[PDB]
RNA sequence: GGUGGGGUAACGGCCCACCAAGCCGAAGAUCGGUACGGGCCGUGAGAGCGGGAGCCCGGAGAUGGACACUGAGACACGGGUCC
RNA sequence: GAGUGGUGGCCACUAUUAUUGGGCCUAAAGCGGCCGUAGCCGGGCCCGUAAGUCCCUGGCGAAAUCCCACGGCUCAACCGUGGG
């Protein structure tokens, strides 16, 4: 049966990002999903994206410009303290400063950046690069 | 001690306090029961022998001591194995010279140089209060000394209040509240050897102890434990503090 | 009366000298909540708490559960599933070293 | 998939996303309740009432209004029922199992052989065990409540 | 537990026949005159654990961090392997020949107290040679920036005498 | 002897193996049964620390205490009941808790006369 | 086969569990926790040991080599069991005698048993009375009591 | 486990008299094997894997098994009694 | 290189114990098939709580052992004063 919306949406994202498309639909929508698409906008791995109610749980649509190497969730949400960021980020990510980690914080869902400039820790939930 | 109480004490099991090279030799001196506590003083000997550089061994150094020229509190002390803490006073009197034990920033025992005239004031803090048969109240200060107050004046003196006696006539001539605005001085923990003025006291339930919050010169704030804070004054020192 | 845990005391009075409300017993120490599961014996409660233990080698979480008998005083009376507050003492018998103080949450 | 054959189906309603009654809908509040009433009292179960007021009475379903007691939720027939006090003791679906059960172990007495219809039965049963945990979880049945067939 | 061991301030190669390292290191021991590998190897570990400290402090951040990296540069000028201008990232270029080139054997060869590496290693184990006013046995000594210009013969040497026949010799050159 | 260090099995039934010797500071003694005779009878025990314990053997005379907070010295006839142990009040043993009879009445001993060496009793009305 | 289980957060007593139960099928594992090496050793878990020599025999190299190697019997003092001891060395058996007493260590095949093409014998000679035999037979020395 | 006592320097099934049927257990009781515990030590890029004689802190023992006197402190390695 | 070889043991080699990080059509390995109890994993929105989780701050986790700079034995090993 269905466990997890959120890493759905990415899986489908990487999915469809490897044979050229332009735009995904995300099924079950959630809060969630929307925090993690505004965070990814800002950095500008995807385009613009726009939330469509049906009588369930609503759908988003999202545009893709062909800008991600790679994006998954991260399960068991680990959490990580303000002065450890770097082993996950050796853990998960290409070079010193190659993409994001997603984090959720008592502070709402930034990336690892913000949050290590706040001094904060967290959950980890997604990474992209 | 299987069998009974231990009489030895090894260079590396003494008390982290002291100022003692721990690998020069195999025994230290396991210091008489006295005044304070372990973890707040030291033998006489060392302050002898090391501190001050009077003796070279400890064979020359009793022969000082059997002499009587070293005063602990204005009384003459001939046991080399007699603690000495915090808040004594160790005076020289053949040299003319006085020193206050303290502890130092980082918690260790160093002798702060002070004045004649100070020399024969001695702070005490109240650690406790009790009644006692003749319907009369005694008080018991921080170095286990003891002293006797009529029932009358039951009300000038409570716990962590410090009182300054002369010595060695153990006279009171003055009582410090412990109190908002007044003056304070940590001898333990984290804080150790910090100095301010009090500014909130909080309390817990179930005999957890009580905390202090204080302001120091700069205007910054720390807390600590209450029985960590000495008082020292109303709103300025009465003694000489490094 | 008041004895030091700041809670409101039981309703009704007893007789028993065990009783830190009503007799001569001290409290001291540590302090519990918990649920009780067995109440068999006379004036005897079992208590459970719960809580998660970290395995640093797998990086993950297990459940363990820790089981301690209290004793039960008539004027609280405690019965099996309801949430204890429980507070520790002298020894009473072989493995009684604590006393049910307050009833949080009839089952 | 299903619960115990594995298959893949997919029928079903497909309904549209809307909020307000239609315009050409002219029945009020109060004459679907009477037609509610009136249709429980000639006999027929929850799912087929609204059947009849969709294909007959041109009603899609009740969940349109606002309930006028509890302006929080939705219309629903089982709430209408249970404002008058027509509403069924033990649930429905419950109630259908149980009742197939019964029939079908009468025909197993005359034929002890028949071993394919048996594990049928040994399914519905399990059914049956799953919704009155649900049910007493939720506190629509009495604790001591207990399905036996013997009874 | 077990009480202290004392360990080697060196490390041996992985593979101890491989061609390439062999070469390099046969031309390193031929031209500083040095007596055995070991004594080679332990240079190296030296020069090894400054780079695992420049490392290590590259991507670390906080308030001891940067007393240690000030600690890390101060001691590395101080020793005459930097200019008094370099950064952190400077560390990761230092080579083997610069370590060598800082050995009291070395340093009396080039200041011009012997003709050959071999003869000044003999003047430093019969003593000498005097630094700051100190008489130092040991040619692998290395020779800090302050100190290296007060390094001559021994006031009592043969040697500190300019009509000394093998001293006119070494003068020669 | 009387040794009151541990018990040798666990709460769930288990057997242990004891690990050492016997410390001489677990040690018990011998219960003193003071008995009911026309004179009395004490010795003195030397106890840990150096201290001393005064144990009473036989008792004749008891202390009887009044609601009014007075008392008298009084002798003790016999012994009516014991809820200690069945069997006490037939051999005249004297324990806390004991009904004692005297020539003024019941009385209900309070102290413990193997650890103070004296007999006090309240009266019953 | 599915995604590797379980991977759950609170899951920690099983992952153990699990890794625990599949570590017994390891054989190094298995042997060195139950000792069993100990319990077979006619060594008692020494690297050496000393023994008494009974005959001398030759065994017959594997195919598809060819040639006799040079053995003795030997009884050893610290428990009274019989080995087998090869003597390396050309002409070495020479210097064996009967009722001789012989140190024998491992003969250092792999996994701590027989090597090259005279399996069934995990030992060798390394001194008689007391003196080295790679010595004897280079020279440089002679056997003590004739 | 409860009620009433004894004994102890002191709380306690530590030991008795009386009244009940409890207590532990597949989240591994009971039983068997092996071993003094820790600060630490060896190895590995790390995650880990293996050991815990020597120095410090704690425990236990004086040919094996039991038991006492003196003393603030012992059931006492260079003190006592039995097998 | 004043050392250099032999035998036995532990770690690495080894992603041949795999949380990071392994495998199961044909090579070792999916129960002959299914139902279901504990356990583990569990759909969307709103309100409350603050156990888990994150940040700040008091009291602790002896000394020796480990890392760094400076100082004393010719430098070093070793030892002392400070910071971790
Ligand atoms: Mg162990
Ligand atoms: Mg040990
Ligand atoms: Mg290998
Ligand atoms: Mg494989
Ligand atoms: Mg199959
Ligand atoms: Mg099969
Ligand atoms: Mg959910
Ligand atoms: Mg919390
Ligand atoms: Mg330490
Ligand atoms: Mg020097
Ligand atoms: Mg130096
Ligand atoms: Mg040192
Ligand atoms: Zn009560």
């Amino acid at each position: 049966t269905l466990l997890d919306p959120l890493a759905n949406a990415l899986s489908h994202i990487t999915n469809s990002e490897r044979v050229g498309k332009r735009e995904v639909y995300i099924k079950p929508a959630s809060k969630l999903i929307g925090e993690v698409l505004r965070v990814m906008q800002k950095y500008g791995y995807i385009g613009e994206f726009e939330f469509i109610d049906d009588g369930r749980a609503g759908v988003y649509r999202v545009q893709l410009l062909g800008k991600i190497n790679k994006a998954g969730a991260i399960k068991p949400r680990f959490p990580v303290k303000a002065r450890d960021y770097e082993r996950w980020e050796k853990r998960f990510l290409p070079a010193f400063e190659f993409g994001i980690l997603i984090v959720s914080t008592s502070q709402g869902v930034m990336s690892h950046k913000e949050a290590r400039e706040k001094g904060i820790g967290g959950r980890l939930i997604a990474y992209v690069y | 001690a299987r069998k009974g109480p231990k009489r030895h004490l090894k260079r590396l099991a003494a008390p982290t306090s002291w100022y003692i090279e721990r690998k020069a030799y195999k025994w230290a001196v396991r210091p008489r029961p006295g005044p304070h506590n372990m973890r707040t003083s030291i033998p006489l000997l060392y302050i002898v022998r090391d501190y001050l550089g009077y003796a070279k061994t400890a064979r020359e150094a009793r022969k000082i001591l059997n002499e009587g020229k070293f005063l602990v509190d204005g009384r003459v002390r001939k046991d080399y194995k007699f603690p000495v803490g915090i808040m004594d006073v160790v005076s020289i009197p053949e040299t003319g010279e006085h020193y206050r034990v303290l502890p130092n920033r980082i918690g260790k025992l160093i002798l702060h140089p002070i004045s004649e005239e100070e020399a024969n004031i001695k702070p005490l803090r109240i650690r406790n209060k009790r009644m006692v048969k003749g319907a009369k109240i005694q008080l018991n200060f921080h170095d286990g000394t003891n002293h006797l107050i009529p029932l009358s004046e039951k009300d000038n003196y409570f716990t962590s209040y410090t009182v300054l006696m002369k010595v060695p006539e153990r006279e009171i001539l003055e009582v410090l509240p412990f109190e908002k605005g007044a003056y304070v001085f940590v001898t333990q923990g984290k804080n150790v050897a910090r100095k301010g003025r009090i500014v909130e006291i909080k309390k817990f339930p179930m005999g957890w102890p009580d905390v202090v919050t204080i302001e120091d010169e700069e205007g910054e704030l720390f807390d600590t434990l209450k029985e960590y804070a000495f008082v020292v004054g109303r709103d300025k020192p009465r003694i000489s503090l490094p | 009366r008041d004895i030091g845990l700041r809670i409101q005391p039981p309703a009704e009075k007893c007789d028993d000298p065990k009783c830190p409300w009503h007799g001569h017993l001290k409290i001291h120490g540590r302090v519990f909540e918990g649920i009780v599961v067995s109440d068999k014996p006379r004036k005897t409660v079992t208590v459970e708490r719960q809580y998660y233990h970290y395995l640093k080698k797998y990086e993950r979480y297990e459940l363990r559960r820790s089981r301690i008998h209290a004793h039960n005083p008539p004027c609280i009376n405690a019965k099996v599933g309801d949430r204890v507050l429980i507070a520790e003492t002298r020894p009473l018998s072989k493995t009684k070293h604590f006393v049910v103080v307050a009833v949080l949450e009839r089952a | 998939a299903r619960m115990h054959a594995r298959k893949r189906g997919k029928s079903g309603s497909k309904r549209p996303p809307r909020t307000a009654p239609p315009i050409w809908l002219e029945y009020t509040v109060e004459d679907i309740e009477n037609l509610v009433v009136k249709l429980r009292k000639e006999g027929y179960s929850t799912a087929m009432i609204g059947t009849i007021l969709r294909d007959q009475y041109g009603i899609p379903t009740v969940k349109l209004f606002r309930d006028p007691d509890n302006p929080n939720r939705k219309l629903t027939i089982t709430r209408i029922l249970e404002k008058h006090g027509l509403a069924p003791e033990i649930p429905e679906d419950l109630m259908f199992l149980i009742k197939r059960a019964v029939n079908l172990r009468k025909h197993l007495e005359q034929h002890p052989k028949d071993l394919h219809s048996m594990r049928g039965l040994q399914l519905i049963e399990s059914k049956i065990r799953r919704l009155v945990k649900y049910y007493k979880r939720k506190g629509k049945l009495p604790k001591d409540w207990r399905y036996d067939p013997e009874q | 537990g077990d009480p202290k061991r004392q360990r080697k301030k060196y490390e041996t190669p992985p593979h101890p026949w491989i061609k390439e390292r062999l070469d390099r290191e046969r031309v390193l021991m031929d031209k500083y005159e040095l007596k055995n590998k070991k004594e080679l190897w332990k240079h190296e570990t030296q020069l090894k654990n400054f780079r695992r400290r420049a490392r290590r402090l590259l991507a670390a951040r906080g308030k001891q961090a940067e007393i240690e990296r000030e600690q890390l540069l101060a001691r590395l000028k101080r020793l005459g392997l930097l200019p008094e201008d370099a950064v952190l990232d400077d560390v990761l270029s230092l080579t083997i020949e610069d370590i060598l080139e800082r050995r009291l054997q070395t340093i009396v060869y080039k200041k011009g107290l012997a003709r050959t590496m071999r003869q000044a290693r003999q003047l430093i184990v019969h003593g000498h040679i005097e630094v700051n006013g100190q008489i130092i046995r040991s040619p692998s000594y290395l020779v800090l920036k302050e100190e290296e210009d007060t390094i001559t013969y021994a006031r009592t040497s043969p040697f500190a005498n300019p009509q000394h026949p093998e001293r006119m010799m070494i003068e020669k050159a | 002897a009387i040794w009151q260090g541990r018990s040798l099995r666990k709460p769930s039934g288990g057997r242990i193996v004891l690990a050492r010797k016997k410390r001489k500071r677990e040690l018990g003694r011998e219960p003193s049964n003071t008995r009911v005779a026309e004179q009395d009878k004490r010795k003195i025990i030397r106890t840990y620390g150096g201290n001393k314990k005064v144990r009473l053997t036989a008792a004749a005379y008891a202390n009887v205490f009044d609601k009014s907070g007075k008392g008298r010295k009084v002798r003790i006839i016999r012994v009516i009941e014991n809820p200690a142990n069945r069997q006490f009040a037939r051999r005249n043993i004297i324990t806390k808790g004991a009904i004692i009879e005297t020539e003024i009445g019941k009385a209900k001993v309070t102290s413990r006369p193997g650890q103070d060496g004296v007999v006090n009793a309240i009266l019953l009305e | 086969p599915g995604k590797k289980a379980p991977n759950g957060e609170f899951a920690g007593r099983k992952l153990k569990l699990k890794r625990k139960k599949f570590r017994w099928s390891d054989i190094r594992y298995k042997r060195r926790v139950l000792r069993l090496k100990e319990k077979s050793d006619p060594l008692e878990g020494a690297p050496q040991a000393r023994g008494i020599v009974l005959e001398k025999i030759a065994v017959e190299a594997k195919q598809p080599n060819s040639g006799m190697r040079k053995a003795v019997r030997v009884q050893l003092i610290k428990n009274g069991k019989v080995v087998t001891a090869f003597c390396p060395g050309d002409g070495a058996i020479k210097f064996i005698d009967e009722h001789d007493e012989v140190i024998i260590e491992g003969i250092g095949g792999p996994k701590g048993g027989s090597m090259g093409d005279i399996p069934g014998i995990r030992y060798k000679v390394v001194k008689v009375n007391r003196v080295s035999l790679k010595e004897l037979v280079k020279g440089r020395k002679e056997k003590p009591r004739r």
